[PDB]
This record gives C-alpha cells, structure tokens and sequence, in this order.
RNA sequence: AAUCCGCCUCCCAACAAGCUCUGCGUGGUGGGGAAGCCCGGGUGACAACCCCCCGAAGCCAGGGAGCCAAGAAAAGCCUCUAAGCACAACCUGCGGGAACCCGUACCGCAAACCGACACAGGUGGGCGGGUGCAAGAGCACUCAGGCGCGCGGGAGAA
RNA sequence: GAAUGCCGGCAUGAGUAACGAUAAAGAGGGUGAGAAUCCCUCUCGCCGUAAGCCCAAGGGUUCCUACGCAAUGGUCGUCAGCGUAGGGUUAGGCGGGACCUAAGGUGAAGCCGAAAGGCGUAGCCGAAGGGCAGCCGGUUAAUAUUCCGGCCCUUCCCGCAG
RNA sequence: AGCCGGUAGCGGGCGUGGAUCCCUGGAUGUCCGAAUGGGGGAACCCGGCCGGCGGGAACGCCGGUCACCGCGCGCGCGGGGGGAACCUGGGGAACUGAAACAUCUCAGUACCCAGAGGAGAGGAAAGAGAAAUCGACUCCCUGAGUAGCGGCGAGCGAAAGGGGACCAGCCUAAACCGUCCGGCUUGUCCGGGCGGGGUCGUGGGGCCCUCGGACCGAAUCCCCAGCCUAGCCGAAGCUGUUGGGAAGCAGCGCCAGAGAGGGUGAAAGCCCCGUAGGCGAAAGGUGGGGGGAUAGGUGAGGGUACCCGAGUACCCCGUGGUUCGUGGAGCCAUGGGGGAAUCUGGGCGGACCACCGCCUAAGGCUAAGUACUCCGGGUGACCGAUAGCGCACCAGUAC
C-alpha cells in the first residue's frame, strides 16, 4: 500500500458511519482469511498484501474508535 | 495486654535490673548489676461496658482512663444516636476525643 | 472486533484432514480460545453451510532449536466440523 | 537518529583514496549502517560463483565492493570541482547541500 | 408450618404376597471367526458356533451369622409443609430442540518414572492361561506374548 | 616455586582395570562406501503371578513416517528413546470441572496479639470417599468406550396430553 | 534519501505527493499479577445483572458491570501493591573486645516490621546556661577525644560558644458573640455542628468603657521567562613519492572563538564524525526565577479577673534517653498509683532551700540548606577478557 491510497483510504474511511465502518471491517477480515488460505497452500507469491490487509483493518478501527470515544 | 482505646497507651519495653550491695549512700562499697533483661510493662487495662442509645457498648481502656469513658458518654447526649448499632456509636463516641 | 474470521484461521493440511471430505469432516486451524459452540456458529457464517458436530483438540507446539537456541512452536488447535448431510465446503473441497 | 551522509545515490563523486584514487563515478548505492558507498566501476573484486541456476558454468563475477564514505568526495555539477558540502537555507526555506567552492547546488 | 417423621392405640396384612430395584439367562439386531496355505493382507468359510464337567476372592448386595475394639460426612434422591402462587407450579408420558471447558500421542517394575549414567537398587492398583507335584499366586516345564540383558574372537596357566 | 593455595591446560599410572547380572548363541539371504552388532528366514536358548497385558503417578513428543550418522549409545552401526523435517492425540455417556462433603485449609460474626500476624461456630475450598448417562465390533503409518457401524442411555430448554 | 529490527535468503513491497528513523500526545492493549464478581495448584476454571450476536429458550460468544476497608450525605472521594540506596518510627541479636567472664563492649549495629517521599526527620523555646547573654530547625567546620561517663577496666564520649550553608514563619483550643440541630430535668439549660472572635512571654487574649480609621501579603491559584523530553548550522589542502593503502616523506598553501577526541587501508587542524561559537519545540513535563491575583496580616489607655490545651503538671514506684553504668542524679520521655491550679498560674537554671534570672507544657502545620543513586550525562597518574560488575558474548542464563 502506497503513501496515497493509505491518506485516501483514510478520507473515505472518516466518511463512513460506525455501522458502515464495521461492516466494511468484517469483509475485510473474511478478505484476511481468504489470503491465509491461499497463503497455505502456497499460491500467494504476492504475500505482501497480507501484512496491507491486516494494517487497513487496524486503520479502519482505530477510526471506528474515533467516532465513538465522542 | 494491648492498646487503650481512649488514651493510646500501648505496652512498653522496660529493663528488669537485677542489683547487689550497699548502696554508697548507707556507706557501702556500691551497688553491682548481677543482670539486665528486657520485659514489658502493660497498660492496666479493663472492660468498661455502658449503655449508649439504647445499646450496650463495650470499651478496652486503661484504668487511668475508666471516667474518661463516662465523659464520652455524657457528652454523647448531644447526639443524633438513635437506631445505630453498637460499631457505629462506638465510632462516634471516640470522634469526640 | 471478533468475526467468524478471526476464529478460522486456516484448514489443516494433511492426508488425514482430507480424508474427512468425503464424509463431510472439514478440519481447521482454530483460535486456541475458541469453543465448539462459536466455532459451529463461525464456519456456518463464513462457509453458508449447517454444522451439526464439532470435535477439537489442542495441539502442542513442538519445541525446536536453532543452534544454541531451545524454543517452543507455537500451541494450536484443530476443530473437525461435521456439515448436515448433502452438504459441502468447497474452499477445502480444493483439494 | 541517524547516519550523516554527504553524499547520496548518486550524485557524481572523486574516489580521492585507496587504490582507486583520482576516479570519478556515479554513486551506485548508499549503506548507512556500514557508512559505506558504491561508486559505479570502482572497487572491482572477483567473486566466486557456484555452478547454479542462477549462474550456470559458473566460475567468477565482477562485484563492486563498498568504500568507507569518508575516501568519497561530490563533483559539483556547477564549477565541475570535488568539493566538501555546506548546507543552505532556502527561502521555502528548504534545506539544500551546496558546493563549497563556488556555491552551487549538488541537491 | 406440616397431611411428613417420632410416640401411643386399634384393624388388617404379615418368614406369603404386593410394589420396587439389581444381577444373570434369553432376547429383534449387530459382529467375530482358527490351524495350514499363499503375497499386515488373501484363503480356509455359506466356517462351525453344540453337549458335558470344574468354577471364583467377582455379581445378586444395602445378603446371612458371630464377635467387641462398636465401625465418616454432605449432596444427589423421596417425603413434609412456609413465604408465595394457585391462568402459575410440580409430577408422569410423549415430541422436537440444546448439551460447554480441560485430559486423551508415547514410556509406565522401566533405556522414557526416582536413583549424576540406556545404573543388577526403589516404584501403588487390576488381569495373570495349561499340566504335574496333597493345596497354592509355591515349584518345574510350557501357552499367548516378550526376550538373549549394546563389545567381541580365541586359549584351557597360577 | 611451594600456601593438601586458586583457575586453566597437559602429563603419569596405561594400551593397564573395565566395557554393568553366566538367559546363549549359529547359519543363510538382503542392504550399504563400510556389517559379529541393521532388516528378513531357519535353527538354538531365556521369562511366562513375567522378563507378558491393562491402569494410576511421574516424565513431556520420547509416538508415526521420510532423510541422516559429527556427537550421544560403554564396541560397531547402514540402527536407535540420537540429528533434520512432515504427520499424529477427535467424547453429553471414560477421567476431572460447571455436584457433594472428609481430615485439613480458609474464614462473614467474633476473640487475641508491639508490627508482621495468631485464632475462629456458620459459610467456602478441599478426594483415589459419595454421586452421576456406553456396550460390542470395524477403521489409521500413528487416536479411538472419542471416528465409523449397530443397538442403548442422561441432563437442560420448549411444546402437547394426562 | 533511503527503507520492510538483530537478518542474510526465498517470495513480495514501500519512499521527495517526504518513507524507514527519532521526540511528544493519542488509540489498541489477550491472560496473570495489589488482582478486586466467585474459586484457584499465578497466567486456569466457574458465575450474577444489563445489552448484543447465532435458528437461539436450553448452549456459547462479545461489551458493560459486580471484592474489601476508611471517610463524608444507595451515591461519591480515598486506600490496597511496587521502588536501587537514602529516611523516620515500632521491635532488636550474636560473634567479638574486655587477652577468661557476668556489669560493660560490639550496638540501638545486623536484621524483622510499619510508614514516608523525591527526600525523610526536625522546627518557631515551658530552649540554652551565666554571657548584665543568645534567639526555630536542619546540615558542614570547630570547640574536642575537651567536659565528663567507666567491673574509674576494656573502653565510651557530649553540650554551650565561635566560623559557615540556608533562611520564614504560620493555623488552632479556651473566654466571649451568633446560628442551627436534640436532650428532657423547660430554659438565662446542658450537649453536638458550623460561622465569628483569638493565638501570645516586652505576658497575651476576652468583655466593658474612653480615645484613634491605607500599607503589608503568601508556603495557594493564574500567566510568563528559563529548563527537560527530538534536533540544526559550523572554518581551512592540493600535488609528487614509497606502499595493497598515506594520514608517512617531499613541495607549495590555508584555517583557527575550532590544534578536545574518534574514524578513514598506516601516523590527517584543512577527507569524515565532531570541536570553538552559535541556533531550536507544535506537543508533554518542569518552573525554587519574573509578573499578577487571592487567602491572610494591622491602634492606645483605663477598668474587669472571664480564658489561656487534664487523668496533664506535680509527687512517689518501675524504666528509657543523655557523656551520666545509682551516682550528690537534676533534665527530657513514661508503664503503675495518687492527683492540682489559669499569670498572685506554672516548668527550668544538675539533690535540696532561699535569692536572682530564663521560659510559657499537656493541639497542629511549615519551604530552603542535608541524605541516597534504579536512571541520564561528564570526567579519570581507574580495569583491559583469570582484570573490570556475577554477566564485554542471548547471564541471574546453563547447570
Ligand atoms: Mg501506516
Ligand atoms: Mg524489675
Ligand atoms: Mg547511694
Ligand atoms: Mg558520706
Ligand atoms: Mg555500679
Ligand atoms: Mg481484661
Ligand atoms: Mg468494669
Ligand atoms: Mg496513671
Ligand atoms: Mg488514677
Ligand atoms: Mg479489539
Ligand atoms: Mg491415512
Ligand atoms: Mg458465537
Ligand atoms: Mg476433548
Ligand atoms: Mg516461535
Ligand atoms: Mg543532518
Ligand atoms: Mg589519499
Ligand atoms: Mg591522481
Ligand atoms: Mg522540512
Ligand atoms: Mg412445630
Ligand atoms: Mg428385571
Ligand atoms: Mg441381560
Ligand atoms: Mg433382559
Ligand atoms: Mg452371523
Ligand atoms: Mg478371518
Ligand atoms: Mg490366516
Ligand atoms: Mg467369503
Ligand atoms: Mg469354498
Ligand atoms: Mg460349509
Ligand atoms: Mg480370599
Ligand atoms: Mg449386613
Ligand atoms: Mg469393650
Ligand atoms: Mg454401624
Ligand atoms: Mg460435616
Ligand atoms: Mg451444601
Ligand atoms: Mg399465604
Ligand atoms: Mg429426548
Ligand atoms: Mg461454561
Ligand atoms: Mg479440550
Ligand atoms: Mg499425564
Ligand atoms: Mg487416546
Ligand atoms: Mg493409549
Ligand atoms: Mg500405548
Ligand atoms: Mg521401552
Ligand atoms: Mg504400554
Ligand atoms: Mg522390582
Ligand atoms: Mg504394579
Ligand atoms: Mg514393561
Ligand atoms: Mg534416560
Ligand atoms: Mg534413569
Ligand atoms: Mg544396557
Ligand atoms: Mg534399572
Ligand atoms: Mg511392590
Ligand atoms: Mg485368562
Ligand atoms: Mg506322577
Ligand atoms: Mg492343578
Ligand atoms: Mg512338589
Ligand atoms: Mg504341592
Ligand atoms: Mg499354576
Ligand atoms: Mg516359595
Ligand atoms: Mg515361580
Ligand atoms: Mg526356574
Ligand atoms: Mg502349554
Ligand atoms: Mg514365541
Ligand atoms: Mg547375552
Ligand atoms: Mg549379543
Ligand atoms: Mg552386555
Ligand atoms: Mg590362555
Ligand atoms: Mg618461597
Ligand atoms: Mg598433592
Ligand atoms: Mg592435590
Ligand atoms: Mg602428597
Ligand atoms: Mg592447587
Ligand atoms: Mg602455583
Ligand atoms: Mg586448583
Ligand atoms: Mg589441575
Ligand atoms: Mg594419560
Ligand atoms: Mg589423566
Ligand atoms: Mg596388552
Ligand atoms: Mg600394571
Ligand atoms: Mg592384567
Ligand atoms: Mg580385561
Ligand atoms: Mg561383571
Ligand atoms: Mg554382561
Ligand atoms: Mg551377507
Ligand atoms: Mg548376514
Ligand atoms: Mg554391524
Ligand atoms: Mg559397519
Ligand atoms: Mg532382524
Ligand atoms: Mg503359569
Ligand atoms: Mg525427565
Ligand atoms: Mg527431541
Ligand atoms: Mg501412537
Ligand atoms: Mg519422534
Ligand atoms: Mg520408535
Ligand atoms: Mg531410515
Ligand atoms: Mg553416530
Ligand atoms: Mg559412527
Ligand atoms: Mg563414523
Ligand atoms: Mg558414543
Ligand atoms: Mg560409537
Ligand atoms: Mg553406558
Ligand atoms: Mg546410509
Ligand atoms: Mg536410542
Ligand atoms: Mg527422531
Ligand atoms: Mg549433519
Ligand atoms: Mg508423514
Ligand atoms: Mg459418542
Ligand atoms: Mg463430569
Ligand atoms: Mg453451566
Ligand atoms: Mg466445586
Ligand atoms: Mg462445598
Ligand atoms: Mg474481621
Ligand atoms: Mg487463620
Ligand atoms: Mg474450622
Ligand atoms: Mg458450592
Ligand atoms: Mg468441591
Ligand atoms: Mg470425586
Ligand atoms: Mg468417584
Ligand atoms: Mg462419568
Ligand atoms: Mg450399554
Ligand atoms: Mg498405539
Ligand atoms: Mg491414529
Ligand atoms: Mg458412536
Ligand atoms: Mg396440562
Ligand atoms: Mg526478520
Ligand atoms: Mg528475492
Ligand atoms: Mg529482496
Ligand atoms: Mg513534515
Ligand atoms: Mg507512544
Ligand atoms: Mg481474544
Ligand atoms: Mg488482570
Ligand atoms: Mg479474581
Ligand atoms: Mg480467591
Ligand atoms: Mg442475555
Ligand atoms: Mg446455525
Ligand atoms: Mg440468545
Ligand atoms: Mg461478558
Ligand atoms: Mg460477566
Ligand atoms: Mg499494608
Ligand atoms: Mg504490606
Ligand atoms: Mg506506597
Ligand atoms: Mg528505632
Ligand atoms: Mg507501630
Ligand atoms: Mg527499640
Ligand atoms: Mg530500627
Ligand atoms: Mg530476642
Ligand atoms: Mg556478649
Ligand atoms: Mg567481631
Ligand atoms: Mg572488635
Ligand atoms: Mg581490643
Ligand atoms: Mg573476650
Ligand atoms: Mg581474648
Ligand atoms: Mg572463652
Ligand atoms: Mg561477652
Ligand atoms: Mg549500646
Ligand atoms: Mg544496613
Ligand atoms: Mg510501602
Ligand atoms: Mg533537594
Ligand atoms: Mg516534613
Ligand atoms: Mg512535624
Ligand atoms: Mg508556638
Ligand atoms: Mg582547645
Ligand atoms: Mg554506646
Ligand atoms: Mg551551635
Ligand atoms: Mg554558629
Ligand atoms: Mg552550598
Ligand atoms: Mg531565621
Ligand atoms: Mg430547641
Ligand atoms: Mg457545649
Ligand atoms: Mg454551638
Ligand atoms: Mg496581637
Ligand atoms: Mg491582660
Ligand atoms: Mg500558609
Ligand atoms: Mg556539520
Ligand atoms: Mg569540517
Ligand atoms: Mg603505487
Ligand atoms: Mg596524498
Ligand atoms: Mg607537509
Ligand atoms: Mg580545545
Ligand atoms: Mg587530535
Ligand atoms: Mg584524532
Ligand atoms: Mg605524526
Ligand atoms: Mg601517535
Ligand atoms: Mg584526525
Ligand atoms: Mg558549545
Ligand atoms: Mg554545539
Ligand atoms: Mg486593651
Ligand atoms: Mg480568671
Ligand atoms: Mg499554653
Ligand atoms: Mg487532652
Ligand atoms: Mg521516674
Ligand atoms: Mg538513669
Ligand atoms: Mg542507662
Ligand atoms: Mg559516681
Ligand atoms: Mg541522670
Ligand atoms: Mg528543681
Ligand atoms: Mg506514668
Ligand atoms: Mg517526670
Ligand atoms: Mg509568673
Ligand atoms: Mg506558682
Ligand atoms: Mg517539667
Ligand atoms: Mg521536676
Ligand atoms: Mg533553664
Ligand atoms: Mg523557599
Ligand atoms: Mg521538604
Ligand atoms: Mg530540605
Ligand atoms: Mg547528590
Ligand atoms: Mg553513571
Ligand atoms: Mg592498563
Ligand atoms: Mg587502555
Ligand atoms: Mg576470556
Ligand atoms: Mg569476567
Ligand atoms: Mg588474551
Ligand atoms: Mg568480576
Ligand atoms: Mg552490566
Ligand atoms: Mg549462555
Ligand atoms: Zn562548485
């Protein structure tokens, strides 16, 4: 993930709801487990999305976290 | 053999001293020291049980401070006491210390 | 927040695991905390199938050593879900 | 906080000691944690190769071997001159490395 | 508090019965299935699966008798009632649903446990076949099963 | 230069004692760079109230398979409880917990003690005792009262009927 | 201007649209641990209540919440545990020394315990002690191994005063006034709370008359400088030569508020990192310095004799502290018994008495000068791998 799409990712993600923002969350993680599996079985050469997933789930809660502490 | 409820006084650690002789004062040679070993010297504790509000109420003092209890009493009069229990009015009686 | 795919962790890969297909016994990695009851409920969210036997067991860490170096795997645990008849995984059907 | 580097990948620099002293070449590489440079052509050693996938027939390669980056020194690219650098302050005001001979900017 | 339990009295029943519970046998049904031969598996085989005898220290069990040294508790369970509540609640039958956590590999009289060792030592419970010897868990041999003990080859003195 | 000094290294004794039960071995075939020592077959011997089988402690991957032999193994080693790697432990009914109490421990109330702390009816914790529902067979290289097959069973929730 | 820790590689990615990295704040933060819903053999197990998830009632998962004690009108605030030394308090040895040993010594040390905090203790005279005197306390020097204490043995060992460091003083109780509350023994009452008043030793205060009507200022709060937690600028050398290599040798230069030091292929002021001299904070911390608030601070006579800290002083008995070991044994402290007074009161000046003076007990607080070094930095006629920490290294490890 470059520099760009994370401070874009981050724009769109302060325009979702908590609602929106959760659901966005879940099928990101059922995206984790996909690229786990596919990751087992050895057919991800491009194993750095891995890691990328796994930070745009913590960046999407730590907003989720945002709208909610106020 | 503990602690005064109403002063403080709490046992102490005295010498027991263990003397010989004339003294120089009778016009003997002096007084010789056959032993020094430590005791305790206890307040003269005692039960003091009184009645309070309507409850009974039982003070641990040391005998020096037996009226000392009576005055808490007397002074405790003037006091919304009613319908507590004996640990509370205990509290408030020593509050007046 | 928890999800179905944070207590699936991956399927088990081995001749025995893929054995249990052909009876509708699916064998996965499972979060060692997890109970056969959430994991029934999280293979059903993220399978869309009907789980109507779990089994599980922890699996120790086999200790191991680079060098000089003692350490331990880590510990894991397998889950065998039994899925209602007719039906299947496809993900783990793969093979 | 970290490694100071007056020169970077790759400004033009003099190799002006070791055996290699005197040539000119584009800095290929930095390594701070070894605050070591690579200078294009410069320091050229024999490496032994394995008969591999990678190298068949095998034999020997050519490998540029790291420099202490105190034996480097930049060309100025305005007055064309090995130079030690300063620092300017710009009126962004950026901070800029600048030729201490004449004043131009290496970047 | 009590309709229960205890105590007193009467009636019937009483070593019978009745109710109840357990063991064993049978029981729709499901299995297993040898020697030998052939390369753990195939065959034997549509295997047969019956009769007699011996017989426990185990089971029925909370059995019986004798004895003195006079031989846990609490819950589950049943019964009684109190607040309550009596459209609820509990009981019985039936039906559908629900049923979590941890252990489970392997050694275990030992080379994997305790003894610094792959140590002639120590380590609690159960099964422990057959024949003969008066009996037996003794002794000799031997079944199933397991071993020949993790240096050997000679020689044939003190 | 000495302290039966301290730490380390290396000698002598010495190719010496020993190689850990006197139950015991022989041959053929195979593998391999290498075989008394590994695998296979035949023969021989030893245990058989065990030197066989099952369980509880304790131990903690030592289990199974492939590839290995520097070291570990009192010799050897192609072998192994050894090195590397992969795999392997499946339960409402077995054991323990969501049940009970024993000694004992803890401990509302309460009692005592310079402090720290010591006690203490109830209660709670505490088991290999009480209580509680699964038998037989098949299957894996390695688990099975756990998987499967057959025949049974327990509790909880809801519902119906009585 | 490079980067994805030590860590290379495989396989993939990121960065001048500013990454990696460093500092500050924030978010997340499984389980155990004071551990605190309950239990427990720490890191496991088992619940109640509210809300949510699944087909969900049984079952499970997610979020919130639920220990105990103290204080104050079910709710709030506080406590618990830890910290290398340092500190205070409560307890408290022995070897040893006395060339034996008991008093005595070691030593109120070691150690146990409670508590405290960046310090802690102490502190504003019921002091000292002879100066017609001094003026809280702490800490250093000195007085002084003096005075003394001592089986007058071994040994133990002050204070005043002088020189310095620092500097600071306050709040209450009681008389009297007011108010609220309740007691029962009805008011001119007694008691409890709160507010006012008052705080001293030339004695001070209360009340009552007579007389008189702005300046100080915190140890508390606010702002700021300064400081810390990242950083930044920073002068001046080329050539030849021997050599693997120059910084050595040679020639000719240059800088210097910088010739401390460490690097670079050897021995470099001018190659690099620095050094002299300067510069720097949005954020958090600090702020004893500067400024500003606020709290608080403030007369004189005369009379009155109302108050001035009680089981206290004081005496006696048993002890401790002190240089003081029973001594002529005062002083300070107090376990037991007896037991006052309110300034014409009381304590002290080493038995005691008189005289002469000093001081104001039985309530509380109080910076700074002082101690220590887990932590950061600077510096060594400190060590240099048997040394120096037990550990230069995956050590409180292996064993
Ligand atoms: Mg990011
Ligand atoms: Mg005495
Ligand atoms: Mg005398
Ligand atoms: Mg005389
Ligand atoms: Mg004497
Ligand atoms: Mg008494
Ligand atoms: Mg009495
Ligand atoms: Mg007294
Ligand atoms: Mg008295
Ligand atoms: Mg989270
Ligand atoms: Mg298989
Ligand atoms: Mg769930
Ligand atoms: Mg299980
Ligand atoms: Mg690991
Ligand atoms: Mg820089
Ligand atoms: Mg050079
Ligand atoms: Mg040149
Ligand atoms: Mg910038
Ligand atoms: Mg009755
Ligand atoms: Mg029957
Ligand atoms: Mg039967
Ligand atoms: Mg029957
Ligand atoms: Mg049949
Ligand atoms: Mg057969
Ligand atoms: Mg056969
Ligand atoms: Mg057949
Ligand atoms: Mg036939
Ligand atoms: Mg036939
Ligand atoms: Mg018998
Ligand atoms: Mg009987
Ligand atoms: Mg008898
Ligand atoms: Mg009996
Ligand atoms: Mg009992
Ligand atoms: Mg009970
Ligand atoms: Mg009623
Ligand atoms: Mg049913
Ligand atoms: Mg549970
Ligand atoms: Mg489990
Ligand atoms: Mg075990
Ligand atoms: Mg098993
Ligand atoms: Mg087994
Ligand atoms: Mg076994
Ligand atoms: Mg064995
Ligand atoms: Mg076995
Ligand atoms: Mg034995
Ligand atoms: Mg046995
Ligand atoms: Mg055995
Ligand atoms: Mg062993
Ligand atoms: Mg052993
Ligand atoms: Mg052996
Ligand atoms: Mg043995
Ligand atoms: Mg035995
Ligand atoms: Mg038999
Ligand atoms: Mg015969
Ligand atoms: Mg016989
Ligand atoms: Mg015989
Ligand atoms: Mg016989
Ligand atoms: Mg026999
Ligand atoms: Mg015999
Ligand atoms: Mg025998
Ligand atoms: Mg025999
Ligand atoms: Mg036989
Ligand atoms: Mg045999
Ligand atoms: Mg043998
Ligand atoms: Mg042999
Ligand atoms: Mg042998
Ligand atoms: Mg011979
Ligand atoms: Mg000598
Ligand atoms: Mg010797
Ligand atoms: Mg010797
Ligand atoms: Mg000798
Ligand atoms: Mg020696
Ligand atoms: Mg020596
Ligand atoms: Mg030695
Ligand atoms: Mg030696
Ligand atoms: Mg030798
Ligand atoms: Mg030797
Ligand atoms: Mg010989
Ligand atoms: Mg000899
Ligand atoms: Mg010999
Ligand atoms: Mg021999
Ligand atoms: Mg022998
Ligand atoms: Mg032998
Ligand atoms: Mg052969
Ligand atoms: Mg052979
Ligand atoms: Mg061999
Ligand atoms: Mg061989
Ligand atoms: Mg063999
Ligand atoms: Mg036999
Ligand atoms: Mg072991
Ligand atoms: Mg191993
Ligand atoms: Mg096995
Ligand atoms: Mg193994
Ligand atoms: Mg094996
Ligand atoms: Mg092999
Ligand atoms: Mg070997
Ligand atoms: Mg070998
Ligand atoms: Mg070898
Ligand atoms: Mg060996
Ligand atoms: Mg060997
Ligand atoms: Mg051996
Ligand atoms: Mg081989
Ligand atoms: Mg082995
Ligand atoms: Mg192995
Ligand atoms: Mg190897
Ligand atoms: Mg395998
Ligand atoms: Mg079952
Ligand atoms: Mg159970
Ligand atoms: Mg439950
Ligand atoms: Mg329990
Ligand atoms: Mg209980
Ligand atoms: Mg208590
Ligand atoms: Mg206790
Ligand atoms: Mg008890
Ligand atoms: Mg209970
Ligand atoms: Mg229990
Ligand atoms: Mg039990
Ligand atoms: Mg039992
Ligand atoms: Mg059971
Ligand atoms: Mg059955
Ligand atoms: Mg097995
Ligand atoms: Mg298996
Ligand atoms: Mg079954
Ligand atoms: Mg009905
Ligand atoms: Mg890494
Ligand atoms: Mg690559
Ligand atoms: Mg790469
Ligand atoms: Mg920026
Ligand atoms: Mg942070
Ligand atoms: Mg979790
Ligand atoms: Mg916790
Ligand atoms: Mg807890
Ligand atoms: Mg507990
Ligand atoms: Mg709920
Ligand atoms: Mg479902
Ligand atoms: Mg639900
Ligand atoms: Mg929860
Ligand atoms: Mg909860
Ligand atoms: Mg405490
Ligand atoms: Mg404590
Ligand atoms: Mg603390
Ligand atoms: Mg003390
Ligand atoms: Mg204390
Ligand atoms: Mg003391
Ligand atoms: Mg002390
Ligand atoms: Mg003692
Ligand atoms: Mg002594
Ligand atoms: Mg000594
Ligand atoms: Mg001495
Ligand atoms: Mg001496
Ligand atoms: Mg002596
Ligand atoms: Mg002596
Ligand atoms: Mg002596
Ligand atoms: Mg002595
Ligand atoms: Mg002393
Ligand atoms: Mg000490
Ligand atoms: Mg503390
Ligand atoms: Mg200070
Ligand atoms: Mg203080
Ligand atoms: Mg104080
Ligand atoms: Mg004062
Ligand atoms: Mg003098
Ligand atoms: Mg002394
Ligand atoms: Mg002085
Ligand atoms: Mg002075
Ligand atoms: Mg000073
Ligand atoms: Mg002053
Ligand atoms: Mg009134
Ligand atoms: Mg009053
Ligand atoms: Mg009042
Ligand atoms: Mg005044
Ligand atoms: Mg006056
Ligand atoms: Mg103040
Ligand atoms: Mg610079
Ligand atoms: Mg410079
Ligand atoms: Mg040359
Ligand atoms: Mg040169
Ligand atoms: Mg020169
Ligand atoms: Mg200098
Ligand atoms: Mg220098
Ligand atoms: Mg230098
Ligand atoms: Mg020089
Ligand atoms: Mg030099
Ligand atoms: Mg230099
Ligand atoms: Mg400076
Ligand atoms: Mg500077
Ligand atoms: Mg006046
Ligand atoms: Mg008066
Ligand atoms: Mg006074
Ligand atoms: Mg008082
Ligand atoms: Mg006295
Ligand atoms: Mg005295
Ligand atoms: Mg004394
Ligand atoms: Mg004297
Ligand atoms: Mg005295
Ligand atoms: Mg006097
Ligand atoms: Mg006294
Ligand atoms: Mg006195
Ligand atoms: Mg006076
Ligand atoms: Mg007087
Ligand atoms: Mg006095
Ligand atoms: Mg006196
Ligand atoms: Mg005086
Ligand atoms: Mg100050
Ligand atoms: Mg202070
Ligand atoms: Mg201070
Ligand atoms: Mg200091
Ligand atoms: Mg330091
Ligand atoms: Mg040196
Ligand atoms: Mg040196
Ligand atoms: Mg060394
Ligand atoms: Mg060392
Ligand atoms: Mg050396
Ligand atoms: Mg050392
Ligand atoms: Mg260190
Ligand atoms: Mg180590
Ligand atoms: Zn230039």
């Amino acid at each position: 993930m470059k520099l760009s799409e994370v401070r874009k990712q981050l724009e769109e993600a302060r325009k979702l709801s908590p609602v929106e923002l959760e659901k966005l969350v879940r099928e990101k993680k059922r995206e984790l487990m996909e690229l786990r599996f596919q990751a087992s079985i050895g057919q991800l050469s491009q194993n750095h999305k891995i890691r990328d997933l796994k930070r745009q789930i913590a960046r999407l809660l730590t907003v989720l976290n945002e709208k909610r502490r106020q | 053999s503990k602690v005064c409820e109403i002063s403080g006084k709490r046992p102490i650690v005295a010498n027991s001293i263990q003397r010989r002789g004339k003294a120089k004062r009778e016009g003997g040679v002096g007084k010789k020291t056959t032993g020094i070993s430590k005791r305790r010297q206890y307040p003269n504790l005692q039960k003091v049980r009184v009645r309070v509000a309507g409850q009974e109420i039982t003070f641990r003092v040391a005998a020096s401070h037996i009226p000392k209890v009576y005055e808490l009493v007397e002074r405790a009069k003037g006091l919304k006491l009613e319908g507590l229990s004996p640990k509370e009015i205990k509290k408030e009686l020593l509050k007046l210390l | 927040m928890k999800t179905a795919y944070d207590v699936i962790l991956a399927p088990v890969l081995s001749e025995k695991a893929y054995a249990g297909f052909a009876e509708g016994k699916y064998t996965f990695w499972v979060h060692p905390k997890a109970t056969k009851t959430e994991i029934k409920n999280a293979v059903e969210t993220a399978f869309k199938v009907k789980v109507v036997k779990v089994n599980t067991l922890h699996v120790r860490g086999k200790k191991k050593r680079l060098g000089r170096y003692l350490g331990k795997r880590p510990d894991r645990k397998k889950a065998i879900v039994q899925v209602a008849p007719g039906q299947k995984i496809e993900a783990l059907e793969g093979l | 906080m970290r490694v100071k580097m007056h020169v970077k990948k790759g400004d033009t620099v003099l190799v002006a000691s070791g055996k290699y002293k005197g040539r000119v070449g584009k800095v290929k590489e930095v390594l701070p944690k070894k605050y070591a440079v690579i200078v294009e052509g410069v320091n050229i050693v024999k490496k032994a190769v394995r008969v591999s996938p990678k190298y068949p027939q095998g034999g020997f390669i050519e490998k540029e071997a790291p420099l202490h980056a105190s034996k480097v020194r930049p060309i100025c690219p305005a007055c064309g001159k090995p130079t030690r650098v300063r620092k300017k302050f710009l009126e962004n005001g950026k901070k800029i490395r600048v030729c201490a001979k004449c004043g131009g900017a290496l970047d």
